[PDB]
C-alpha cells in the first residue's frame, strides 16, 4: 500500500522537485552517490517522497516530466545488493520490486500526462521508469542506448518491463525483440519499434518539448490524457491474448523454440521471462505485475544470476578498470599496424584494426594472397551495406586504411607488429628477422600464437623488451577476447601498450604469463580431449554432441575438433611427450590421444582435410560420419548425460584451477572472462573459476559440493578429475 | 471384482471427413442422440430407468461439445432424467476409458446398466480448441519437454528402423482391409447412417476411405502445429543418441481427421436378463499404464502386457488384435515388439482409412471387434489405444 | 469384492472471486501443490503403484483444458504410467471422481488411485466452455433450460421457505464455518498455497464473512424470461419468491482437492493407515427444470444399497449450493439439525465446482475422526437434474 520500504539515520535524496506556473512538475533524477542514476535504496525513498507529493498536490499539478541530470538517463540497479540475496531473502526482494512498481503504477495512473525526457542511456530500470510514463522523448545523441538487458545478467525486468512491453507489443514481439535477449537500441531504432515516441537533436530541447507535448495533449485529447492504452475500456493486446484463437495456435511452440535456441542449456532467465510474459497476459495489469515480481525473486535468489552478475558485472568492471594492467605506466598511441600474413587470422586482425581507425599494412607471401586478405574486409563491408549498418562514406574509409602488399619494404613506419603466419618457431624467427629492422625502433613486436612459448619466439629478435604475445581468435571480427601473453623478457610498458591497444579496438584483454598452451588453448584442450575420450570409450557421438550443447557451449566438441584439425592435436601431444621424457619423467598419455591417431590413420583429420568426425559437402557439415559408430563401437557405453556434461565442465574448471595455481593467471576475473569470451565457456556458469565456487548439483552447492562431484567423477572415469590441494581443506 | 460386465450393444456412426465432410452440418450432440434413438429402435421394451449413467469420452469438450455433452444427450433424447450423464477426457482412449469405466462400475455392483462411448466432431471442434496447461503455461511446457504426436511417431520409425516404404505399406494394408470389410457387409448392422430431422440421408459410409489407394500415390505425399520449429530439437534433447529424425509420416499413413460418435451398452448379467438382452461379449480385463511423454505415442505396450497378465493370458491366446491406427509406425512397433501375427492385427482396417474421432475412437474399434469375433466365431480380442503423454489403455473381450 | 479405503484427503484454501488471493495461481499449480503435500506425508510412497489420477473439472477450457489431470501428473514429476483423466459431471465432478476411484479399486483392476477436482472460477468462469443446452436453440427450447438459482427460488416458494428462513441458514453456515476454523478442525487438511519462492499466498478460506448478522443478510438484494419458462412446467405456482442473494448462496471461489484411495493390500504394501472406508455410492436425479433435486433420491439409493437408514448416519454433509436446497433436503429426510453440515458449508467457504465434492468429502473424514464417530453421508446437488451420494465409515 505504501510507496516506501518500511512501515516502522535515513537514506539520501536523489530527485529534485520543481513545479512551474502551469502546474507541470519536473522530476529531475540526480543521485549524488555516483555519475549514474541506479535503482538502489536511495532512489526508492526519493521517488517514494515525490510520488506522495504528486498525489498530495494533485489539484495544483497538470503534468509530470521525468528528467535526469547525468550524462545518462537511468541505467541499472544495485548489483552489490542483488548478488547477496539469499533464498531466505525472497520476501524482501519480492517486496522491494513490488514497492518499485507501486510507485510507477501511481505515477502511471495519475490522471495527468507524464513525459520522459531521456537524455542518454535508459537501460534496465531506467527504461522501466520511462515505460511507466505516457510519452517518451529521446535525444538523438551519440552513445545513447535503450533496452531491458537484465537477462544478460541472469535477471528479468522486474520493475514492470516484462508486463508493460507485453502490453505494448504483445507476447511474441515483446519477448523475441526486447526481453529474451536484452537487445539494446539506438534512439533512432527505439523510435522505430515503439520504445520511444519522439526524437530531438540536442538534450536541451527535451524538457521544453516534453512540456509542449503536455500542453497539446491536454488540449487535443483531454479525456485520454495520462491514460495508457491498457487502461482504456476497449484495450486489445497486439497479436492477441493467450485465449485468442490465432495466438493459441502458435503459443505452444514458444517454449520449444526457446528450448531450441538455448540448445537445452540450464539458463533459467529466458524461461522465466517467457512464463511471466504469457501468465501476465492472462490477467489484469496489477495481477500481471505481481506475477512478474515472483519470477524476478526466483532468479535473484538463484545461483545462475549470481554467476552472471559476478562475471559480466564485477569481473568485467575489474578488467576494464586496468586490473591486470601494470599500475604506473603511460599511454602511447600507434600510427600504423603491420599484419604479417593474410590467412583467416591475418585478414581478421586487419579488419578490426581498421574499424577502430588505424592504418594497416597486410603483407603476405604473394600479392595474389594479400589481395584476398583485404577481401575479407570487403565481404564484411558488403554485408554491412545491404544490411545497412555502416554508410557508404564510412565503408570507403575502412577499406582505404588496408594496403595489401607482398613487399617487405612497405612495413617502413610501423610501430605495432602482429604476426600470424603459422605455428612454426623457425618460421617466426625468420619472419621476424626480416622485419625487425625495417619497422620503427620502439615498435611493439606482437605474435598471434596458440601454443609456442613467447620466450622462445623472442630469441629471434633484438629488442625483446617490446616482444609480446597478442593472441586473437577466429573470426577476429566477432571474438571479443585478446589473450596478452607476458614473455619472460617482456617489459611492463609493453603490457600496457597492448592492453590499451586491446581497449582501443574494442576488445577485452587478459594478461597471461608464458606457459605451454597459455590459458585459452590449454583449457579448451581438456574440453575436446574429454569428448574424444568419451568417443573412444564407446559413447554415442550424437550423445556427445548433445552433451556439449546442453552444457551451454556454443559449439559441440566433436564439431570443434574438426575445425581445430586433429593433426595439430597430435602435434601438441608429441610436443608434450617431448617435454616430459627429456626432463626425466614418464609421460602419462591422455586417453583421447588414441582416438586422435585412429582418425589420422583413417585419413579423417578434420574439416581442413574435408573429412573428420563429420562429413562435409559443399563446404558445410553434412552430418556425422556413418563409420564413426563402427570404428569405436558406439553404444557399448551409455553413461548418463549429466555425467558427460559434467566431465567436460569439470575438465575445463579443474584445468583453470591449475592455471591459477601455476601462476598462468593472476586473477579469477581473467579466468572467468577469458574462458567465457575466449573459448566459449557457458555464460550461465559465470566462468571456469566461478563454476567451482558457484557449482550447484544434486549433492549440494558451493566449493564443497564441487569437490564431492569431482571425486565422484574421479572414482568412475579417471584420476584426472581429482581436485588439487588448493580446493581441499 | 465380482459382477461380470457384458457388452449388449455396440454401434457407431459413419465417420465423415474433415474437408467438405457430410457430417460438418451435424451438431455433435445430434450424433449421440441418433445412436440413442437407434438403441430404442432395437429394444423398444427396455425400461430406460434401469440405465444409471451415460459416460461419453470427449477430448475437446468446448463449444458444441461443452457443458457435459453426455448430460445434454440424456436430456435431449428424452431419456429418464435419473440416467446421469458424464463427460471424461483421457485424450485418444477416452472412448475406451468410458467403456472400461462403465464395465468397472458394473463390476463394483453399485451401477447396473450403463451407456458408454464417445463423440468427436473434429470438423466443428478442432483438436486444441480447449486449450490446455501445456501451451498456456510456458513453465510447464518448458519442463515436461512437450512434443506433438507426429514427431513422436517419426522418432519411433527412426529408432525402430521403419522406412518410408514400410509405413506406406501398412497404410495401403489398412485401406485394403477397410474396403474389404465394407464390401463384405461386415459393418452393415453396426454403422448406423446419420439422418436429419426429416429422415433424409446425410451419411451412410466412412467417407474418408481412399479404397483405390496405390503404393505409388502414397509415395508422392509429403511429410506433415509440428511445422512450427523447435519440436525436433526438443525431442532429440532427451533422445540424445538419435542424430536425425526421419520424418516418414504423411496424411496418407496417419489417422484421419473425421467426425463421429459411438455407443456401447454395458451391464450385468442380471440387468440383461431382466430387460431381455442377449450378451454379445464379456469384459475380461482392463488395464492402464504408459510410457515416456516426449515420445508420447509409445505406451500401449505396458497396457497390453498388463491386461494380458491380469487376465492370465499370453499373446497366443488372443484371436484378434485391434490397435488404433494413429500412426503407421506405432502399429508397426506394437506388432514388432509383441510378435503379433499380421493376419490378426486390425483385420478390418483402421483409423488411417476410416478416421480417428478422438473421443469416440475407443468405442468404435471396440464394437468393431465384437462384430468380428461373432462373424469369425472366434473367442478373444484385445483392443488398445495409444495416448498423448504416454498413457495407454487396453481391454480384453471374450465372445459369449 | 475388494474394499476401497481413504488414506489421505486434503484441499487448498478457497480464494474469493473479486480480488482473490488465488487469482494469480494457475489451477494446475493448485493440484501440483496438493500432490507435493502427499509426497511430504509419504516420501517413501512408491508412486509407480499409483495407477490413475482422476480430477473433476466443470469448465475444462483454457488453464483447465487439455486433460488437466494428465498435466498434473507430468508437471509434478509423477510416473508417466500414473495416467490422468478429467471428468465433468457438473457440481458432482469432485465426488464422482472419488466414487469412480472407489469403483475402480473395488473391481480389482486398479490398486491405488488419486481422485479430486480443481476449479479456478476467477480465472475460468463457469460457462467458459459453452454447451448445447445453452448455446443450441433447438435443444434449449425443448429441455426448458432454467438457471439453477431460479430453481432454488422455486424450491423455497413451493416448500414455504421465507427470506428469513434461507438467511437463517446462511448465518448458521457462517457461524459453524468460523467455529471450525478457530477450533482447529481444518488445521491438517487445508494446505496453504505458496508461490515458487515459498512465500505465502493464501492459508484460509477468505470468502468467509464470520461477522455476518441477520440484519446484514436482509440488506442484500436478490441476484431473460427464465421465470416464465420455469412456471410453464410448474403451472400450479403463480409467482416465484426470489429469496436467494449472495449471502445465502454458494460462493464463487478457486480451490482444489485431492483424495488418495486404494485397496487394503495397497495401503498395507505402502505403509499407509486407512482413515475411512467407502461403504456405498449411488446416482439418481429428478426434473431438470428445477435442477437441484437429485440428492434426495440418490441419498435414499445409497442408504438402501448399504442397508442403512437415516438413524444409522452420524453426519450429513450436503453441499450448500443454495439455502433452500439444504432446507428442502433437511425436511424431506427429517435430518436432525445438529447433524447437517456441522462445520459450515459453501455459503461461507465457497463452491469451487469441480473440487467441492472432494472438499466436503475430506471434511467429513476429519470430523468423523475428531468426534470418534462412525458413519457420514455426503451428497451434492448436481446441475441439470442429477445427484451423487457417498457413505463413508471411520476406520
Ligand atoms: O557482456 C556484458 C553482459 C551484460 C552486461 C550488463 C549490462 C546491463 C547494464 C545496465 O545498465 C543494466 C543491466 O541490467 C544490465 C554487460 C556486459
Ligand atoms: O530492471 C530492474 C532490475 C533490477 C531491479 C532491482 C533492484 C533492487 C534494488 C535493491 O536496493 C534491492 C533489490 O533487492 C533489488 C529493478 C529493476
Amino acid at each position: 500500500s505504501s510507496h516506501h520500504h518500511h512501515h516502522h539515520s535515513m537514506p539520501d535524496n536523489t530527485i529534485q522537485w520543481d513545479k512551474d506556473a502551469d502546474g507541470i512538475v519536473t522530476l529531475t533524477m540526480d543521485d549524488p552517490s555516483g555519475s549514474t542514476n541506479v535503482m538502489n535504496e536511495a532512489y526508492i525513498e526519493s521517488m517514494g517522497k515525490a510520488v506522495d507529493r504528486l498525489v498530495a498536490e494533485k489539484d495544483s499539478i497538470t503534468g509530470v516530466v521525468v528528467a535526469s541530470a547525468k550524462k545518462t538517463f537511468f541505467a541499472g540497479g544495485d548489483v552489490k545488493t542483488m548478488i547477496q540475496a539469499r533464498p531466505e531473502d525472497a520476501g524482501d526482494v519480492f517486496n522491494t520490486v513490488e514497492t518499485i512498481k507501486r510507485q510507477l503504477r501511481t505515477l502511471e495512473t495519475l490522471g495527468k500526462p507524464v513525459v520522459a525526457a531521456i537524455n542518454g542511456a535508459a537501460l534496465g530500470g531506467g527504461l522501466e521508469i520511462a515505460l511507466a510514463c505516457h510519452h517518451r522523448i529521446a535525444a538523438d545523441v551519440k552513445g545513447s542506448q535503450l533496452g531491458l538487458p537484465e537477462v544478460t545478467l541472469g535477471l528479468l525486468p522486474g520493475g514492470g518491463g516484462v508486463t508493460r512491453t507485453v502490453r505494448m507489443f504483445g507476447i511474441q514481439n515483446a519477448f523475441v525483440s526486447v526481453l529474451a535477449q536484452g537487445t539494446r537500441f539506438k534512439p533512432a531504432k527505439a523510435k522505430e519499434i515503439g520504445l520511444v515516441d519522439e526524437l530531438v537533436a540536442t538534450v536541451e530541447e527535451l524538457v521544453p518539448a516534453a512540456k509542449a507535448w503536455i500542453k497539446e495533449e491536454l488540449k487535443a485529447n483531454p479525456d485520454g490524457a495520462g491514460v495508457q492504452p491498457w487502461d482504456k475500456k476497449g484495450y486489445k493486446m497486439p497479436g492477441g491474448t493467450p485465449s485468442s484463437p490465432g495466438l493459441a495456435a502458435i503459443l505452444p511452440s514458444f517454449p520449444s523454440n526457446l528450448r531450441k535456441q538455448l540448445k537445452g542449456a540450464p539458463m533459467p532467465a529466458p524461461r522465466a521471462i517467457l512464463a511471466a510474459a504469457v501468465e501476465g497476459a492472462q490477467v489484469d495489469f496489477d495481477t500481471a505485475s505481481r506475477i512478474e515480481s515472483r519470477y524476478f525473486a526466483s532468479l535473484v535468489t538463484g545461483q545462475v544470476a549470481k554467476n552472471m552478475m559476478q562475471a559480466f558485472f564485477f569481473d568485467l568492471q575489474a578488467i576494464n578498470a586496468g586490473g591486470s594492467r601494470p599500475e604506473g605506466i603511460g599511454k602511447t598511441p600507434i600510427k600504423r599496424i603491420g599484419v604479417l600474413g593474410a590467412g583467416m587470422m591475418g585478414a581478421g586482425i586487419a579488419y578490426v584494426s581498421a574499424k577502430a581507425g588505424y592504418e594497416v599494412v597486410l603483407k603476405d607471401v604473394s600479392l595474389e594472397a594479400a589481395a584476398k586478405g583485404k577481401g575479407y574486409s570487403e565481404k564484411l563491408e558488403a554485408k554491412a551495406l545491404e544490411r545497412g549498418r555502416t554508410t557508404q562514406e564510412r565503408s570507403d574509409a575502412l577499406l582505404a586504411r588496408i594496403t595489401p602488399t607482398a613487399d617487405a619494404a612497405d612495413f617502413k613506419g610501423v610501430d605495432f607488429v602482429i604476426e600470424a603466419v603459422f605455428e612454426n618457431q623457425e618460421l617466426k624467427h625468420k619472419v621476424f628477422g626480416e622485419i625487425e629492422d625495417i619497422v620503427e625502433p620502439n615498435a611493439i613486436l606482437g605474435s598471434n600464437t596458440s601454443t609456442l612459448p613467447i620466450t622462445g619466439l623472442a630469441t629471434g629478435v633484438k629488442r625483446q623488451e617490446d616482444f609480446i604475445g597478442i593472441h586473437f581468435f577466429s573470426p577476429v571480427d566477432k571474438m571479443p577476447l585478446v589473450e596478452i601473453i607476458k614473455g619472460e623478457k617482456t617489459s611492463d610498458e609493453a603490457l600496457a601498450r597492448v592492453f590499451d591497444y586491446t581497449l582501443a579496438i574494442g576488445k577485452t584483454p587478459i594478461v597471461v604469463n608464458d606457459s605451454r598452451g597459455f590459458f585459452t588453448s590449454r583449457v579448451i584442450g581438456t574440453f575436446v580431449n574429454e569428448a574424444l575420450a568419451m568417443l573412444g570409450e564407446g559413447v554415442e557421438p550424437a550423445s556427445i554432441e548433445q552433451a556439449g550443447s546442453q552444457a551451454g557451449y556454443p559449439a559441440p566438441p566433436l564439431q570443434l575438433s574438426d575445425e581445430l584439425n586433429l593433426e595439430l592435436m597430435h602435434k601438441i601431444a608429441v610436443a608434450t611427450r617431448k617435454g616430459v621424457e627429456d626432463a626425466g619423467g614418464t609421460y602419462q598419455p591422455h586417453p583421447a590421444e588414441a582416438v586422435v591417431e585412429k582418425m589420422i590413420e583413417l585419413g579423417r583429420s578434420g574439416r581442413l582435410k574435408g573429412a573428420g568426425f563429420y562429413e562435409y559437402a559443399d563446404g558445410k557439415r553434412s552430418g556425422l560420419w556413418p563409420g564413426l559408430r563402427e570404428t569405436f563401437k558406439s553404444g557399448s557405453s551409455q553413461p548418463p548425460l549429466q555425467d558427460m556434461i559434467d566431465r567436460m565442465l569439470f575438465a575445463e574448471a579443474l584445468e583453470t584451477q591449475k592455471c591459477l595455481d601455476e601462476g598462468v593467471l593472476t586473477s579469477t576475473a581473467d579466468a572467468n572472462i577469458g574462458s567465457i569470451m575466449g573459448i566459449g565457456f557457458p555464460p550461465w556458469t559465470g566462468g571456469s573459476a566461478q563454476f567451482i565456487v558457484g557449482y550447484s548439483g544434486p549433492a549440494g552447492t558451493g566449493k564443497a559440493a564441487f569437490v564431492a562431484r569431482a571425486r565422484e567423477l574421479a572414482a568412475a572415469y579417471g584420476d584426472r578429475f581429482l581436485p588439487p590441494e588448493s580446493l581441499l581443506s | 471384482m465380482s459382477e461380470e460386465a457384458f457388452i449388449y450393444e455396440a454401434i457407431r456412426t459413419p465417420r465423415g471427413k474433415q474437408k467438405n465432410g457430410s457430417l460438418h452440418e451435424v451438431k455433435p450432440l445430434s450424433l449421440v442422440v441418433g445412436l440413442i434413438d437407434e438403441l430404442r429402435k432395437r429394444h423398444p421394451d427396455l425400461d430406460e430407468n434401469l440405465i444409471s449413467d451415460v459416460i461419453l469420452g470427449c477430448v475437446s469438450p468446448v463449444g458444441d461439445q461443452g457443458g457435459d455433452i453426455a448430460r445434454a444427450a440424456v436430456l435431449a433424447s428424452g431419456m429418464p432424467v435419473t440416467s446421469g450423464g458424464v463427460q471424461l477426457n483421457r485424450f485418444c482412449a477416452s472412448g475406451l476409458e468410458a467403456v472400461n469405466t462403465a464395465a468397472q462400475k458394473v463390476r463394483s455392483g453399485w451401477d447396473d446398466l450403463v451407456l458408454a462411448g464417445g463423440v468427436e466432431s473434429m470438423s466443428r471442434v478442432p483438436m486444441g480448441s480447449d486449450g490446455g496447461a501445456m501451451g498456456l503455461d510456458p513453465a510447464t511446457n518448458y519442463d515436461v519437454m512437450f512434443v506433438p504426436q507426429s514427431i513422436g511417431a517419426d522418432l519411433i520409425a527412426t529408432i525402430e528402423g521403419f522406412s518410408r516404404e514400410d509405413v506406406d505399406a501398412y497404410a495401403l494394408r489398412s485401406q485394403q482391409k477397410a474396403a474389404e470389410a465394407w464390401s463384405g457387409g461386415y459393418f452393415a448392422k453396426s454403422v448406423v447412417p446419420v439422418r436429419d430431422q426429416n429422415g433424409l440421408l446425410i451419411l451412410d459410409h466412412d467417407e474418408h476411405m481412399r479404397p483405390d489407394t496405390t503404393k505409388e500415390g502414397l509415395a508422392k505425399l509429403k511429410p506433415a502445429l509440428a511445422a512450427l520449429g523447435g519440436f525436433d530439437d526438443v525431442a532429440l534433447q532427451k533422445y540424445h543418441w538419435v542424430e536425425k529424425i526421419n520424418h516418414v509420416h504423411t496424411g496418407g499413413n496417419s489417422s484421419g481427421i473425421v467426425d463421429g460418435a459411438a455407443l456401447v451398452m454395458i451391464g450385468s448379467a442380471a440387468a440383461g436378463k431382466l430387460q431381455g438382452l442377449t450378451p454379445r461379449a464379456r469384459i475380461v480385463a482392463t488395464a492402464t499404464s504408459g510410457a515416456d511423454p516426449v515420445i508420447m505415442l509409445t505406451g500401449p505396450t505396458p497396457a497390453t502386457r498388463k491386461v494380458l497378465d491380469r487376465a492370465g493370458l499370453t499373446v497366443d491366446d488372443i484371436d484378434l488384435f485391434e490397435l488404433n491406427e494413429a500412426f503407421a509406425s506405432v502399429v508397426l512397433k506394437f506388432q514388432k515388439d509383441l510378435n503379433i501375427p499380421d493376419e490378426k492385427l486390425n483385420v478390418n482396417g483402421g483409423a488411417i482409412a476410416m478416421g480417428h474421432p478422438l473421443g469416440a475412437t475407443g468405442a468404435m474399434i471396440l464394437g468393431t471387434m465384437v462384430d468380428e469375433l461373432e462373424r469369425r466365431n472366434a473367442r478373444r480380442a484385445l483392443i488398445t489405444l495409444c495416448i498423448g503423454g504416454g498413457m495407454g489403455v487396453a481391454t480384453i473381450i471374450e465372445r459369449v
